């Protein structure tokens, strides 16, 4: 009867399964899961600066549609933009649309620095139908449909801006395509427009295209929107014959740094997190998440895995 | 394990340790008693906690990115833009599966060394007066009290002082 | 035994400041460093185990770090709440220690 | 729900004993080591007294060794520090306070989740 | 003389070497080959669905050219592209031709849905001689060839078709370049045709214009192929003064879902492999290759490595 | 090997070892003979298909993807075409050489590990009655007929029935 | 007093700190940095031929403005733009400006393979005031600026040029966009001018339009230069009856094989390294670096850490 | 480290040790020394700059690229040529955070290794005339003159010759 | 002891070829060869130690590769001062060995 | 800067000693090993002797053991190969050369850095 001292190691009743190099079920005592699987449904308004258009998209806030007065002067970390965002004004189309979207998201503002012109022998201020601000006919509210002189010429348009400030401007306009030949004439009297925007290191004309498009708000014409930047010392010029659709001045161009747009639908709660998704906010400290792959702010890394669990424990042997 | 010391020579674990990670469960004259070890335990605990804490800094964050879903067919831009953003995701999957399997392997290597480190440290102690009966306990060959139990286990024991005990029940 | 040295003892500070404090000993203590929260008469509170990890229920704010050697808590946003004596304990091996406390005051 | 109450503080006399004892609720106590941490009024935290969960291992400060006493009882769930041989350096706030369990062990030996209210113990 | 008992392990007489972090030689017992490089030579038609365009490419089967006959209706997992695919109708571009070429594909499919139309003013089913089908003038089988009514006027065309189906409508048409200023007023007597097709969000108008190509099956003249998309409740117009080359019918959007294009020029044989590139199919269970980086289908990961063995054994020692 | 078992204090292997990774060679009274150790050469097995049975599960299916072969150059779109899947294809070979350098790295090192395991439950079967050589062998001081060799190599073995003649055979 | 022989390592007075899986600080005997953060400050022309256009960049050498005499029949591996780079000539833009320096990057020569064409019917060789070549009027040197013939007609151009070569040939062309009608007719006489570039796969047609942009070099029009590449066995043919802007050769299509730009503004030094970046050369036998994510040549991997001690050594206790 | 001899059961290093990794250090009659060991320090050597030798193969050389600096924003294809070249630093900078973390493991771990396989050595060699004192250290229970020690450190150190005086020495 | 045999004994090529040379000896010597460039007249310049590893200032187009058993030094493109004898050493246990010696002549 | 200083050759008989010596500079030599490296002139380099830092343990090639002696001073940091018993097989022009250092140690086995001039020793 010699005294014995066993050495050993503690267990549980239930252990854990985790994967290792040589076998896809061990089971240890303890284990951490590093892929997170649960949203709060919410976006939470912090710690970064939310806006919601919540009727208007990006474009149509920047253009200034009638549901778009709230979004005035905004300035943002994150834009949303709703799936029950709706146009309401004259029926529009952009050239590489997603490109002016991603770059009025990317400034983060919709801060319109508005400027004076002097569009000298045209009718202003033209304003449609298909575009009510309340029950009145109405128009963008960022920019200035000019037609002809009443009973006569569209006086030819040579205005100039200077860029005398330390920040790129960035100028929306649009050329109006009508949609016969006598809205053209019955507007700007010419036969056949022409819109010429141009600096000194980049340009763009336009001669308007006039032919019935699907009836859009009881309007068969469209307008093309178009976009100009504006570097420190450069100068733009708007030169037009007719069918210009004329600024009310820029928006500046500002830095990235946190400034984007989300398309979601969830409704912005109360909550706090630095990470949002399309499918709402995520409150974690794990590595990995299966939520969304769509993911800004400090996120976890999106995988495909819904469980990888981390050995935090020997080996479980009871 | 590498050192097959846990699910090796030491054939299960105890439930009863509910005060570290690893412990020794001796029997002497007075009777029997089971107690963890603070050395190990710590250990062990160290080096998963100092490899979790590597694994939770917060490094990833972007805001603006390229979009990720689409609402009508456009064609080669699309078609770069979505392949992009699988590659990316299929890249950041394999290194998640590779570290956990990884880390995994080294987490169950590393508490089956610490389990066999206290395991050495005690042969190294008796050093003469006990001897491996191979499932993890000595029988030590002389009366060890309480007083000496605890001896071995908070690193006190001197073998000189049961040597010519020890070496002679052992022989004969 | 093992020697902790807080620093600083004292401070004064407004809301919204960026608040360091150091814990500092001598032996290895690995990542054995326990943050606690006081309010004057009252029992502490744990807000940092493990020298890193936030406690449950803690805010975001709190933050611990160091390794070994050299031990910091830092808190990022101070709150009105957040005015209390600090005080970091030991915990690699008996006896256990803390500090002298290190107190924020209104500024 | 989970809380620890403490009870025994009083005025006393130099030389004399008294015995403080710490009532844990809410959580399971003969699981868990527990230690008693002294705070010296204007002074900070200082630790004094630690048991082991079961009561065979039990550590003491320095300055206490073999004047104090501490004890624990499943039974009651009750947390008892007989203290001996009192005087004025041992005047001091007590608390009753609880180790942390980190991974799967309740390990004697970690920070302290859970205190008491906090029993003023006065020797005049 | 006592008793030995002796412990080791098994070796072998020729061992392979494999790579490790501080050896590029080490010599182990067994190896296993994980970079697979060697391919069938040939196309399997299982389980992937297979199609054969064989002399025409994607877009010519789409328009419906001569040799395409066979790719009529045709629903693929994967077409492929042959290199001797031709031309073999009326000149013609397709600005943004990648582009279209991915739409279809993804697609998977050539079911064209036939519609009647009501060109009301011109004459129909114009037909080419640089576009034969069987020695006789024939044109795309899926385009109309409007010129103006037989002396008389180019009675301007006005048609729209709206999208009643659930699906997205991928609409072919086409504007013709001709060669003179002959040619324009003898086809659509307009001195300047136009061409403005048009939905409810994009839009889409071109004016033809004259001058001399290179002569491409004895024709100087062009058409510029476009498409336009329409969606679900959204009405198309086809607006024309002149040069319109009509559609017949639109193509239905389905889902990419193992749908693409492969150009490759090896035969179809009859085995069977998951994976295809546009040197052959691969059968194999390792994961990495050296093949093609072309891969379609359930395929090994291209790598730039030839040769990495995964060590199977101990170290071969003898 | 960090055991250092397999390349180190075993000399070199055996190629008549035909039937296992580990066995026991022997020279007794009787004779001398060689035969395989299951429980070490299973566990061996068992991890390397245990890790082969890993690196196969077939998990890359792509079907549209970009192009990746062009036949006029185009520009700015090209270059990110291209760019992009260079970049792919940089990090895979990388994580396919990684991959197998740090498999082969643990591979080889288990091996050893299983053969050290193999080596010291001997040792702890016998106890006093052997001596470790160095070589890997055991000098077994007492006789040891064929089914006292295959008492150790079935895990039989009683050491208490040879301990007398054992110890006496050594000190003397 | 039994003898005693120890067994130990050897350690050192200060080591270096190393990371490693389970901790962030350990003391090590040796450690080696893998990240290297130092660069020349000078682009090293060895072994990669460098070319310095140092007053012009790539686009404005091609088309050979008064600064650029220096860069004909350059070729490089790595051509180096300057910040300092200055227009010279007749302001212009050009559509996919991005894509033609990269086209001309890639294939890493300005070799002009000069052409003799007969532009029957027009003046030759005009020149312009903004465009000076020692105080004197000038025009691009690779560019033919076609004008009426002296009082009389713009004679239509029809010139054709066939592809004998094997080697695909890229045309450098374009439109001049006139200030006023005035100067429309003064030049071409036409109101509005055509011009039509086409092979027999792929074309383009651009009718300049009329108008004022800010004055450059006191010049208020612009010429839109554009190209147009032709495949062995093909032809082109210049089709224009106004506004051309005629070539006077084609440049040779190679193979990229080390052909790119590097925008920079370092000196180009004497040293000798295989790995350029914007900041200078890199020489390190280093696997990472961070230094520029621009790199050209045999360059360390850009990472984002600054050091990253790989551990040459075993644990220093003293 | 994993065997515990490094940072372990050796309590601290020899900075006099200056030709070698590994040494031995003996007290005899004639006095004291202490001399490297050549093979140990050898193998560490090797396996160190094994994988140095692996991590400086130059393979990456790319010459034509995308644009990664801009002066004007573009939108939709500058979001992506900038996203695209984002996601392959993060990877790279991953692949390197993970392999220099992951080689440093294994060095120290190696070492530790190469630590311990001297040390056993060793105990094979005396193997009944030596006493493991626990701290890297051996009690040599006979007479070992400086040929006798230098017998022990280049391996020709023969056991049967002091077998009877050591076992003796040891037992009583 | 080891013998080293160096392969081949000579060699002549010109400016900008691919050559090849071969260090081949007997016993394990993993990682412990050492290769030298000499000039007639002239003491050694050691090329690669470790048997790939490049010598601090040595030009990258000199490279060593070969563990245990093959050998194999190799240079890219050529230089005129590279045309030199070139020795390579054993180092993993005394004696130290040395090749027979490859000369590259001119071509 | 750093560079090794070699003398002691020249013109000798058979049968007698000669002693060359290598002076370091520029570096910490009494922490290095170092070699004595022979090329005999027509054939190539070979080693002949070797000696550790601190001169305790000392290597010699099989041609020259018992027939030649090296040694080492660190007052004067300079590397002593005397030669005894000389013969026209010992004519060699004759190189000390510095073994490597490698990551933290200064081992005797390895490549050799840095070689000095080369001094011929001449045996008719
Ligand atoms: C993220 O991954 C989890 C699995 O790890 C997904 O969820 C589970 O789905 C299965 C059915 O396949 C259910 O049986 C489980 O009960 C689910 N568990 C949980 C926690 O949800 C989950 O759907 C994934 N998330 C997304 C967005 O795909
Ligand atoms: C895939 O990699 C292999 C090497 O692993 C390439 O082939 C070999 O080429 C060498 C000459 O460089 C020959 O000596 C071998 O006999 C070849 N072996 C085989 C199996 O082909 C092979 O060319 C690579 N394939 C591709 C498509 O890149
Ligand atoms: C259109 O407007 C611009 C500027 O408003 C006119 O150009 C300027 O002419 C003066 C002449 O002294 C120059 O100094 C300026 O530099 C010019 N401005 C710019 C922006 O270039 C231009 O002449 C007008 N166009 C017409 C047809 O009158
Ligand atoms: C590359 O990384 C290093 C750090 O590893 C950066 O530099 C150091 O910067 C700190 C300030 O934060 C100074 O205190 C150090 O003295 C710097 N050290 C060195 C060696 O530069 C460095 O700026 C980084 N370079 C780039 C281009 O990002």
């Amino acid at each position: 009867g010699n005294p014995v001292i066993c050495l050993g190691h503690h267990a549980v009743e239930n252990g854990t399964s985790v994967k290792t190099l040589t076998d896809n079920h061990i089971e240890v005592v303890s284990a951490k899961e590093l892929v997170e699987t649960n949203h709060i449904n919410e976006l939470c308004p912090s710690p970064l600066k939310l806006v919601d258009g919540q009727d208007c998209d990006l474009i149509n806030g920047a253009l200034g549609s009638p549901g778009c007065d709230h979004l005035q002067d905004t300035t943002w970390d994150v834009f949303i933009e709703r799936p029950t965002a709706m146009d309401t004004c004259y029926p529009f189309d952009v050239p590489d649309y997603q490109s002016l979207r991603s770059i009025l998201a990317s400034s983060g503002s919709l801060e319109f620095i508005a400027e004076q012109f002097t569009w000298n022998g045209v009718t202003v201020d033209g304003s449609s139908s298909a575009c009510l601000r309340g029950g009145r006919n109405g128009f963008f509210t960022r920019l200035n449909w000019l037609t002809r002189v009443k009973n006569g010429n569209y006086g030819p348009i040579n205005v100039t801006k200077e860029n005398t400030g330390s920040y790129v401007r960035l100028y929306l306009w649009g050329v109006h395509h009508p949609s016969s030949d006598t809205e053209q004439t019955d507007l700007y009297k010419v036969a056949t427009g022409r819109v010429t925007v141009s600096t000194r290191s980049d340009q763009i004309s336009i001669i308007p295209n006039i032919g019935s498009r699907p009836r859009v708000r009881n309007q068969s014409g469209r307008i093309s929107i178009y976009w100009t930047l504006v570097n420190p010392g450069d100068s733009i010029i708007f030169n037009s014959i007719g069918n210009l659709i004329a600024p009310r001045g820029h928006y500046k161009i500002n830095k990235s740094t946190k400034g984007t747009v989300l398309k979601s639908d969830k409704k912005i709660g109360s909550c706090t997190s630095p990470c949002l998704t399309d499918k709402g906010s995520i409150q974690s400290d794990k590595p990995f998440q299966n939520v969304s792959r769509i993911a800004i702010g400090n996120c976890p890394k999106y995988v495909k895995q819904g469980s990888l669990m981390l050995a935090t424990g020997m080996r479980n042997i009871p | 394990g590498l050192f097959g010391a846990i699910a090796g020579f030491i054939e299960n674990g105890w439930q009863g340790l509910i005060d570290g990670w690893y412990g020794f469960r001796h029997q002497n004259a007075e009777g029997t008693g089971t107690a963890a070890d603070l050395k190990s335990t710590q250990a062990a605990i160290d080096q998963i906690n100092g490899k979790l804490n590597r694994l939770i800094e917060k490094t990833n964050e972007k805001y603006h990115q390229i979009e990720k879903e689409f609402e009508q067919v456009e064609g080669r831009i699309q078609d770069l833009e979505k392949y992009v953003e699988d590659t990316k995701i299929d890249l950041w999957s394999y290194n998640a599966e590779l570290l956990v399997a990884l880390e995994n392997q080294h987490t169950i290597d590393v508490t089956d060394s610490e389990m066999n480190k206290l395991f050495e440290r005690v042969r190294r102690q008796l050093r003469e007066n006990a001897e491996d009966q191979g499932n993890g306990c000595f029988e030590i060959f002389h009366q060890c009290d309480n007083n000496c139990i605890e001896s071995i286990r908070n690193g006190t024991y001197d073998h000189n002082i049961y040597r010519d005990e020890a070496i002679n029940n052992r022989i004969k | 035994e093992i020697v902790l040295t807080q620093s600083p003892s004292s401070v004064s500070a407004s809301v919204g400041d960026r608040v360091t404090i150091t814990c500092r000993a001598t032996q290895g203590i690995s990542s054995w460093l326990a943050w606690y929260q006081q309010k004057p008469g009252k029992p502490p509170k744990l807000l940092i185990f493990g020298a890193s990890s936030l406690q449950s229920g803690v805010p975001s704010r709190f933050s611990g770090s160091g390794s070994g050697t050299d031990f910091t808590l830092t808190i990022s946003s101070l709150q009105p709440e957040d005015f209390a004596t600090y005080f970091c304990q030991q915990a690699h091996s008996f006896p256990l220690t803390f500090g002298g406390g290190t107190k924020v005051e209104i500024k | 729900q989970v809380q620890l109450v403490e009870s025994g503080g009083g005025v006393v006399q130099p030389g004399r004993s008294l015995r403080l004892s710490c009532a844990a609720s809410g959580f399971p106590f003969s699981s868990y080591g527990m230690h008693w941490v002294r705070q010296a009024p204007g002074k900070g935290l200082e630790w004094v007294a630690g048991v082991s969960y079961d009561g065979s291992y039990k550590y003491y400060a320095d300055s206490v060794k073999g004047r104090f006493t501490i004890s624990r009882d499943s039974s009651k769930s009750t947390l008892y520090l007989q203290m001996n041989s009192l005087r004025p350096e041992d005047t001091a706030v007590y608390y009753c306070a609880r180790p942390s369990a980190i991974f799967g062990i309740y390990i004697i030996l970690n920070g302290l989740d859970v205190w008491g209210q906090g029993t003023t113990v006065t020797v005049s």
